DNA sequence: CTACCGATAAGCAGATCTCTCGATTGCGTATGA
DNA sequence: TCATACGCCTCTCTGCTTATCGGTAG
RNA sequence: UAAAUCGAGAG
């Protein structure tokens, strides 16, 4: 971070959502078709996974933004799946909604009055009326049902209206932990009740019972002998993704009233209708080439696992597209039943294998098919889930710049609040001091001294982000640069800025000094720095050992160097070792001399000593 | 095949040889010091299967 | 000119950043940081090239303060000493409109393009025979059917026919 | 400290393609300072101080038509102890391809060294 | 269970206001505990 | 300072209305123009519609959508958002000075 | 996420309240060490008074209301001490509930006030009980 | 220039004004907390390092943090602290009224 | 360039455009430079001095 | 009599600090040489 | 005769969730 | 310059 580069805009809040097929088609820069990442020559191939419209590759300029590899942000692309595919994340919701539904009247198997009551309760809980939701149940009081629907709706309308006017809730809806818990309990009970009772009461017709074998195949069972009797009185096949999508799309269109409140924890200010074509992905989004770059040894080049999965995706898609084309000619040129039947069975197997393929691409565990294998390629879910996943390893904790680590050795000659910084660390760790009227002499001397003689400077960052390194500069060049340190900036845009000198860590600085495991606050304090020019160990006073729980033992502990004034003033005051005299566990002190100072005091304070 | 077994430690068999573990069968005879070297030849292992269970008995 | 003022005063509400060195002189700091560069530059949001400004104001971050207080509050970002604040200022912007009549002189004449200078400050793009035979001069009424603004300075193109 | 590293030139042409990289010096304009740590046959002199950025061996490649050098890859200064030329068991009397280089680093007791 | 909690948050369009330290760390915002539990204003003496 | 300012600090552009970080991109100037940052999802193709239109690198012309700002975010956040987009999940980021 | 707010009530990051007071007294565990050491405080009264400087902590403080309510509540509890736990109908809530301990001198805990009064009654000692009580109330603040 | 921005600005300022707690009824600690002191010192040091005007006598001092501490000792820091309450309301204390330690 | 140091983050126009009143721009043109010089070296005055006299006389 | 409602029995899914080195990377097969 | 690209090639804890055997009113 | 598995270690 550069304190000379202020940022005005802020990310106030983040809301999750589902990508629609239309926007990604409008968003994407190219459509990936062939499953050939690299040709014989290794040059990127148009339409492949490494197309130049997905980000600059190696030395190739990106064909979308016209920027080099270091300057190209990486533009996303998309692929076109032949058959709509179940999203493996939302497959449980797909199963729950496919069950507990009627295929004839295209409503839920629950009563319309019951689903209306649940929708009213959820709408009340949207704004936080956790009490009016329970008070709505006592409005029980064929033709009167239409009145009962209005009476509950009228009660809901005024309950929100009185709550918004007096200030109990804004138009965005109040969302707290307890209303979230009540909403979750209500939704769980609603789903359990939905899945419970058959015999759809809207039209009184039994419906087939579905079943699943894995996360890719779904089968249904026809009605039994007693069940097939009552179907006509009113007057284990394999189901297809397209037809389940159509069924759920029509059901959602019919039951928007309840689905909107089931699918929203806040009032739907956007008014956008929820659609069943959200659990089905007809388009996959390929991460840019920057995030799919290939691994590189000195010579041993290994393919990207995501690229392998996407290439297998594209191979299956091309096979399905070619089979469908062959299916067309076998129909215009009419043939026997089996001639089309064999390739239709092959096409169904291809649908199943592409479903399993997308399941493998998203989730490694959901993949099916392994005889011997070597290692099952992790899905995108596996890249974000476990302790080694993206979250717990790359945002809950990151590798840090400007930080050192070494073995600790004792030093009773530092002021019980300082750290013994070896001269090897003192010439690498720097701080970006901006030049001023009062800093000019010290920073000029540091620049003249250079990156090798402590105290000294390694870089001179100009006003316009230009970093001038002092590693390969002679004494005369460094003297000229020090002379040109503080000069009036000619550029109008950079007239409010001054050069920054990356001075070495002087004696006045403060560092964060930490030992693992950090079991409490005291195991990470901020010590002042004392530059001891002898050897290469971090030298620590003897009082801190009690809190750090280390011995001079081969023990090692890190030393982080904060790089801005807020962190300096806040490690010198809030995190400094003086303020940690008493641990918050019980208020008992944690510092003090340890082993031979106690015996020296016992011998010195005895009255036998004159 | 035997050279691969020696250089990697993994045991590739179609029967299992009545042995619970699969990998970690060969260790490098390190020669940092003669005590280490001679200790390599007298040591025994309960098995890599016993390096994860929490029963301390 | 063509019985059109073409000089429109458009107030704006701009979010700016104030340098730490402009703390005891904040309004002048804001004007010299942001408003001065906008002079004689085409800005699409305001409508056209800005001629100047007057009536700069700083929106206080303490709402309970008066509207005439001489000590206002600027919000300092956590990561940077620079301060960000809203502002109100009236922009005097030249606002040409397409399809209208504009009067401009001619300064540089070429074989193909005619250099029309509206008030000698609107760049655009060897006597010959005209419809009436009069030598080509600077005073003429041209059309604004096509406007060029990809370059550093906006330009206009057109023909005598409407 | 004794450390050895193997300079296996025949690690990129792992196929049956003939030798395209030979130890030694080419005929291009390679710097003359490379001869202060390297012999005439593109090999390090015994008992030589090698630090970070210092040439270790010089190889000539017939394709790039340039004289490239491998480099020492440790910040700890070392001495060249032994250089071995390993032959090929194959009947083809190939040129010198794989070379073993051994380093010697003085580990004098500084503070922090466990006793 | 990053997968399970992601579906439970995306099904109902759970908008989060970045209040817990984990969310602020993910989005790279200044924390709300300690020295980040308040703002800082500047008293500029304009005309 | 330990987690963002000195690890993966990036001043990535962001779209104000779509609330997406990697949907934005840079434009290609014609002559003496400026490569303004534009949003791909915001921009409409010129078929369905100077200093009003911007082109891609392949010659396509997109109109509108040229409003965006800069925010200070970690790069791992951008990678996570890309991974989520691979899952069919969209993250929308609300920018304060709208 | 749970942290001390500016109401002296600790609560989670979103805003849900967990406690109205940190432990019921809102005193730091680190600084609690020498709030019961009445003998030590009496011995180093002069040093502690020089450290605290009550003279400069008057124009921004209210001293009378909290002390009056504390005395009233203390007399109420002493009168009603010999009562069952459930029968002790609450008429005067603890002074910490109403008066901010960081702005009203004398708005201390029931335990701390009881200990201070017991010490001042059992130990009859230039320092008088009034100045010592004021110093220790400032120490609690 | 639409009223579809004037209305948003007006409602934003109205909400901000309703959020602010008047000076006559703020009921927070008159003392300056350690976090507030540290943040004030850090921000003032940042401003000084970025060439902001100073008011104290620079008696041979080169550390912006030390200059900030000197200004805080002299109570000449021109900064206002916006203490935030859980609901969103804020009280605008300044370093002058706040008393240290 | 085009950073947060010389360009506004947001430049939304608060109200509708309004033409110049009182029929004289000299109520601002004569006072624009009066508050300016009584840097900006990008022909900010050189090409700005050619728009004031034309409405008054001849260049 | 029989459907809604529970009360187990069983299965299923998810869990159980940092740092430094070294070593290693598949069979199997099937056709153009 | 015989080499590299294509095609795959068995001893711990907490819940939740679904299915199935008993009961009550209508 | 990579990435995974196994093995040996330090606190
Ligand atoms: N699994 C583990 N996790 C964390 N720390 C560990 C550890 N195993 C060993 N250590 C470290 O090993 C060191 C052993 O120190 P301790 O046994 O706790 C004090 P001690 O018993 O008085 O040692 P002493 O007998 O040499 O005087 C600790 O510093 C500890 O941090
Ligand atoms: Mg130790
Ligand atoms: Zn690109
Ligand atoms: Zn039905
Ligand atoms: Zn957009």
């Amino acid at each position: 971070m550069d304190i000379s580069k202020p940022v005005g805009s802020e990310i106030t809040s983040v809301d999750f959502g589902i990508l629609t097929a239309k926007e990604i088609r409008n968003l994407s820069a190219k459509q990936i078709t062939n499953p050939t990442v690299l040709d014989n020559l290794g040059h990127p191939v148009s339409g492949g996974l490494y197309d130049l419209a997905l980000g600059a590759f190696l030395r190739n300029l990106c064909s979308t933004c016209g920027l080099d590899e270091k300057f190209c942000p990486g533009h996303q692309g998309h692929i076109e799946l032949p058959v709509p595919c179940y999203n493996p994340l939302f497959f449980n919701q797909l199963y729950i909604y496919l069950r507990a539904s009627c295929l004839f009247c295209h409503h839920f198997r629950l009563k319309s009055v019951e689903v209306h009551r649940y929708a009213c309760k959820l709408r009340l809980l949207q704004y936080g009326l956790i009490d009016e939701s329970y008070k709505l149940d006592e409005i029980t009081l064929s033709t009167l049902l239409n009145e009962l629907k209005s009476k509950r709706s009228e009660y809901v309308d005024m309950a929100i209206a009185k709550a918004l006017s007096d200030g109990r809730t804004t138009e965005r809806g109040s969302f707290t932990a307890t209303v979230n818990d009540e909403r979750k309990k209500l939704v769980h009970e609603f789903h359990k009740k939905l899945l419970s009772r058959g015999k759809c009461d809207n039209c009184g017709m039994f419906s087939p019972k579905f079943r699943k074998d894995g996360f890719t195949k779904i089968f249904e069972t026809a009605l039994n002998e007693k069940q097939i009797t009552n179907n006509r009185v009113k007057g284990s096949t394999y189901i297809l993704s397209t037809e389940v999508k159509n069924i759920l799309d029509t059901v959602f269109r019919k039951e928007q009233c309840v689905l909107q409140y089931v699918f929203h924890s806040r009032p739907n200010l956007s008014r956008k209708l929820v659609k069943a074509d959200s659990f089905f992905m007809d388009v996959l989004v390929v991460p840019p080439t920057r995030f799919r770059l290939p691994s590189k040894l000195g010579e041993e080049v290994h393919e990207n696992s995501q690229n392998q999965l996407l290439s297998k995706v594209l191979t299956t898609s091309l096979l399905i597209r070619d089979l469908n084309d062959d299916l067309s000619k076998l129909q215009k040129d009419k043939v026997s039943l089996e001639d089309r039947r064999v390739i239709f069975s092959r096409l169904m197997n291809a649908f199943v294998t592409i479903q399993n393929d997308v399941n493998a691409f998203i989730d490694s565990t959901k993949a099916q098919g392994r005889t011997s294998g070597k290692v099952p390629i992790p899905g995108v879910k596996q890249a974000l889930e476990k302790k080694e996943g993206l979250f717990r390893k790359h945002m809950m904790g990151k590798r840090v710049n400007y930080a050192a680590r070494s073995v600790i050795s004792p030093d009773p000659n530092i002021e019980t609040n300082e750290i013994g910084v070896p001269p090897v660390f003192a010439v690498k760790l720097t701080y970006p001091e901006p030049v001023t009227a009062y800093n000019i002499a010290e920073l000029r001397q540091a620049v003249i001294n250079g990156p090798d003689k402590w105290p000294g400077a390694t870089q001179i960052q100009n006003e316009d982000g230009s970093l001038v390194s002092l590693i390969g500069m002679s004494v005369e060049q460094r003297k000229a640069l020090a002379n040109q340190l503080l000069t009036p900036s000619s550029n109008v845009s950079t007239h409010t800025l001054n050069k920054k000198v990356y001075r070495h860590i002087k004696n006045r600085d403060v560092v964060l000094m930490n030992r693992q495991p950090t079991l409490h606050k005291a195991s990470m304090m901020g010590h002042k720095v004392r530059v001891l020019p002898n050897e290469k160990t971090l030298r620590l006073h003897y009082a801190n050992t009690g809190a750090y729980n280390a011995d001079f033992d081969g023990d090692e502990m890190n030393m982080h160097f904060p790089q801005n004034e807020n962190a300096r003033a806040e490690a010198l005051n809030l995190a400094n070792t003086d303020s940690q005299y008493l641990t918050p566990t019980s208020g008992s002190p944690v510092r003090g001399l340890i082993q031979d100072h106690i015996s020296a005091g016992v011998w010195l304070t005895s009255k036998d000593s004159f | 095949k035997m050279q691969y077994f020696l250089s990697t430690g993994n045991l590739v068999s179609q029967s299992g040889l009545d042995l619970q573990q699969v990998s970690g069968y060969t260790v490098v005879a390190e020669k940092i010091n003669f005590y280490r070297f001679i200790s390599h030849f007298r040591m025994v292992h309960r098995g890599s299967f016993f390096a994860q269970l929490k029963t301390t008995t | 000119n063509g019985t059109s003022n073409c000089i429109v005063r458009v107030p704006i509400a701009l979010y700016v950043s104030l340098a730490p060195m402009y703390l005891e002189n904040p309004l002048q700091g804001v004007m010299k940081q942001h408003l001065n560069p906008l002079v004689m530059k085409y800005n699409n949001k305001v409508g056209g090239v800005v001629l100047g400004y007057e009536g700069l104001k700083i929106l206080d971050a303490d709402p309970l303060s008066k509207e005439d207080t001489s000590e206002k509050l600027i919000k300092i970002t956590p990561d940077t000493p620079f301060g960000f604040t809203w502002c109100h200022v009236n922009l005097y912007v030249w606002q040409p409109q397409v399809g209208d009549v504009l009067e401009g002189y001619i300064f540089i004449q070429s074989a193909s393009h005619i250099g029309l200078l509206i008030h000698d400050a609107f760049n655009a793009s060897g006597h010959w025979v005209d419809s009436n035979g009069e030598p080509i001069d600077g005073k003429l009424r041209f059309t604004v059917r096509n406007v060029h603004t990809t370059g550093r300075v906006v330009s206009v193109d057109g023909t005598l026919i409407s | 400290m004794y450390k050895t590293e193997k300079v296996d030139l025949a690690l990129n042409r792992n196929r049956g393609d003939p030798i395209t990289q030979h130890f030694g010096f080419g005929n291009d304009e390679w710097p003359k300072e490379w001869l202060e740590k390297l012999d005439e046959d593109g090999l390090p002199y015994i008992g030589t101080y090698v630090e970070e950025g210092d040439p270790i061996c010089a190889y000539f490649d017939d394709t790039l038509n340039k004289t490239k050098i491998k480099t020492y890859h440790s910040s700890e200064p070392a001495y060249i102890e032994e250089v071995n030329l390993i032959g090929d068991e194959s009947n083809k009397f190939q040129e010198l391809q794989t070379v073993s280089i051994k380093y010697r680093i003085r580990r004098t007791p500084q503070i922090g060294d466990k006793f | 269970t990053t997968c399970q909690f992601l579906t439970k948050a995306v099904l109902d369009n759970e908008r989060e206001q970045l209040d817990s330290p984990s969310a602020r760390i993910v989005v790279g915002k200044l924390n709300n505990v300690g020295t980040g539990s308040f703002d800082v204003l500047a008293k500029v003496p304009n005309a | 300072d330990r987690l963002l300012n000195s690890s993966d600090y990036t001043q990535a552009s962001v779209c104000r209305e779509c609330g997406s970080i990697l949907t934005t991109q840079q434009s290609v100037p014609r002559i003496g123009s400026i490569s303004t940052v534009c949003c791909r999802r915001c921009s409409m193709r010129f078929e369905d519609a100077d200093s009003q239109i911007w082109e891609d690198g392949q010659g396509n012309k997109f109109v509108g959508g040229n409003e965006t700002t800069t925010v200070a975010i970690p790069f791992v956040l951008k990678y996570l958002d890309s991974e989520l987009s691979a899952m069919g999940i969209r993250l929308r980021y609300n920018v304060e000075p709208k | 996420g749970v942290h001390v707010s500016y109401d002296n009530s600790i609560r989670d990051a979103d805003g849900t309240l967990v406690q109205f007071m940190y432990g019921g007294d809102a005193i730091d565990i680190t600084k609690e060490s020498h709030m019961t050491q009445f003998e030590f405080c009496l011995d180093n009264y002069y040093a502690l008074l020089k450290k605290y400087n009550p003279s400069a902590l008057i124009e921004h403080l209210d001293v009378e209301s909290a002390l009056k309510y504390s005395k009233k509540t203390l007399k109420y509890r002493k009168k009603h001490s010999k009562e069952p736990h459930y029968k002790q109908s609450v008429k005067y809530d603890p002074v910490l509930a109403k008066y901010n301990p960081a702005k009203y001198l004398g708005s201390v805990s029931e335990n701390f006030q009881d200990k201070l009064e017991s010490f001042l009654d059992k130990n009859s000692k230039g320092v008088n009980e009034k100045k010592f009580r004021a110093l220790m109330q400032l120490k609690y603040m | 220039g639409p009223e579809d921005f004037q209305q948003h600005e007006q409602i934003r300022r109205k909400t901000l004004k309703e959020k602010a707690i008047p000076k006559d009824q703020r009921a927070t600690t008159p003392y300056m907390t350690k976090y507030e002191r540290a943040r004030i010192l850090g921000t003032r040091a940042l401003q000084i390092s970025m060439n902001a005007p100073v008011f104290v006598d620079l008696e041979g001092e080169t550390d912006p943090l030390r200059i900030a501490m000197k200004e805080l000792a002299e109570k000449k820091i021109p900064l206002v602290i916006r203490r935030y309450l859980p609901d969103g309301s804020f009280e605008d204390w300044s370093v002058e009224e706040l008393i240290v330690d | 360039t085009a950073t947060t140091l010389n360009t506004p983050v947001v430049i939304h126009a608060t109200q509708l455009p309004q033409h110049v009143s009182t029929d004289e721009v000299l109520q601002f043109l004569e006072s624009f430079i009066d508050e300016k010089e009584n840097t900006n070296l990008s022909s900010s005055i050189s090409q700005l001095k050619r728009i004031q006299r034309d409405f008054k006389g001849l260049p």
